[PDB]
């Protein structure tokens, strides 16, 4: 459970936010509306 | 100083069981994940399993369904791993380690890991045997003929270092490990100074002392 | 499972250059492939999280791109201490898998080895074994030939060798090759030599002995 802004890393296993992401090559598919 | 250290584990012929701890300290130990992740002896990483916090979830590896049991105490900040019917492919060095994302940044901590050696041979210490001393001069010191691993050998309880070269163990047709531990030294340096290779084997407990001269 | 294909198995490069690893995925990981650093005797170290995210404390010249089933580490200026074993890993379908890893090593000069040969100690001959050891202390590359002949008799099959990691001053290998006999084969010949064939000997350098 993340917030609208924030996808899940199974590796890390908490929400990391899309801004790492989004301003960055291309997003996870789940960060396109953050952008 | 965050911590991960890493008892339990050594010799056990096919099938045994074994335990390992990896106590944590310095962090919130209670509320990361922490995996296994073991090391054949010169290869890759191998996933054993994972389990959360709260240990109403754990992933093993399929491969590995019935071998490995995890758990953790977090009363006493340390995971478990409860290996079952293992054989020689089961060798390797398992290292513990736990990965979060808190304080806004990435983290990752591992233990030290541990050596587990799964075959029915019998430990046996090393049989040391000096080199003959042949401008710079070169003299050694074979350890040949011992099982399990590892075996460490240094020169004057450590009072020479410059040159030293301690070559990885190679398994012979035997089934028994074998390696050489050389030096480089100044021709004139052998009617004046005194060379000592002491060799230590944890496994077998031993404990040799050769001088090396010609 | 997964398999990751990482290549190249070894990178021979200087300090200061650069270096692309690569690691390719037998099915689309999408955006979730890690990257390690392992150095001899220590455990893995992380670097990379979500195939570009770094850890933290890990330098900025730590580059990692990709996606899908291509992924690539880039270390822009290398330094002494990022010469090391690295892996790529996979943790969007389970099991996680990781990578064959590549290993960097530290290209410099060449440098010729310094050959020397051991007789079996007396000690040994007891035993009813015999060890005849061949050091190549001190060479740049790796790649070193160290035969043995037995009165001219080029063995074969009976003679292994290791060798030693890059030294963390000159960055030179060591080599040590033992040929085993038996005490009964061993008296039974007189001349035990060790030929060495490296980049650095412009002629094959030999050095043997007499029992
Ligand atoms: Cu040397
Ligand atoms: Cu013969």
């Amino acid at each position: 459970q993340c917030s609208a802004n924030e996808y899940f890393d199974s590796l890390l296993h908490a929400c990391i936010p899309c801004q790492l992401r989004c301003s960055s090559a291309t997003p996870p598919l789940t960060c396109a509306a953050y952008c | 100083e965050v911590q991960l250290v890493e008892s339990g584990g050594g010799l056990v012929q096919p099938g045994g069981s074994l335990r390992l701890s990896c106590a944590a300290s310095g962090f919130t130990f209670s509320r990361y994940w922490i995996s296994w992740v073991r090391q054949a002896p010169g290869k890759g990483l191998v996933w054993v399993g994972e389990i959360n916090p709260s240990s109403s979830t754990i992933n093993y590896a399929p491969s590995l369904k019935d071998k490995f049991t995890i758990s953790r105490d977090n009363a006493k900040n340390t995971l478990y791993l409860q290996m079952n019917s293992l054989r020689a492919e089961d060798t390797a060095v398992y290292y513990c380690a736990s990965l979060y994302y808190d304080y806004g940044d990435a983290y990752d901590y591992w233990g030290q890991g541990t050596l587990v050696t799964v075959s029915s041979a019998s430990t046996k210490g090393p049989s040391v045997f000096p080199l003959a001393p042949s401008g710079t001069a070169a003299l050694g010191c074979l350890v040949k003929d011992y099982f399990p691993e590892p075996v460490t050998v240094s020169w004057n309880s450590g009072a020479l270092t410059s040159g030293v070269h301690t070559f990885p163990a190679v398994l012979q047709s035997s089934g028994l490990y074998s390696l050489s531990s050389v030096v480089t030294v100044p021709s004139s340096s052998l009617g004046t100074q005194t060379y000592i290779c002491n060799v230590n084997h944890k496994p077998s407990n031993t404990k040799v002392d050769k001088r090396v001269e010609p | 499972e997964i398999v990751m294909t990482q290549s190249p198995a070894t990178l021979s490069v200087s300090p200061g250059e650069r270096a692309t690893l690569s690691c390719k995925a037998s099915q689309s990981v999408e955006s979730n492939v890690a990257w390690y650093q392992q150095k001899p005797g220590q455990a893995p170290r992380a670097l990379i999280y979500s195939a570009s995210l770094r850890f933290s404390g890990i330098p900025a010249r730590f580059s990692g791109s990709g996606s899908g089933t291509e992924f690539t580490l880039t270390i822009s200026s290398l330094q002494s201490e990022d010469f090391a074993v690295y892996y790529c890993q996979q943790y969007n379908n389970y099991p996680l898998t990781f990578g064959a890893g590549t290993k960097l090593e530290l290209k410099r000069t060449v440098a010729a080895p310094s050959v020397f040969i051991f007789p079996p100690s007396d000690e040994q001959l007891k035993s009813g074994t015999a060890s005849v050891v061949c050091l190549l202390n001190n060479f740049y590359p790796r790649e070193a030939k160290v035969q043995w002949k037995v009165d001219n008799a080029l063995q074969s099959g009976n003679s292994q060798e290791s060798v030693t990691e890059q030294d963390s001053k000159d960055s030179t290998y060591s080599l040590s090759s033992t040929l085993t006999l038996s005490k009964a084969d061993y008296e039974k010949h007189k001349v035990y030599a060790c030929e060495v064939t490296h980049q650095g000997l412009s002629s094959p350098v030999t050095k043997s002995f007499n029992r």
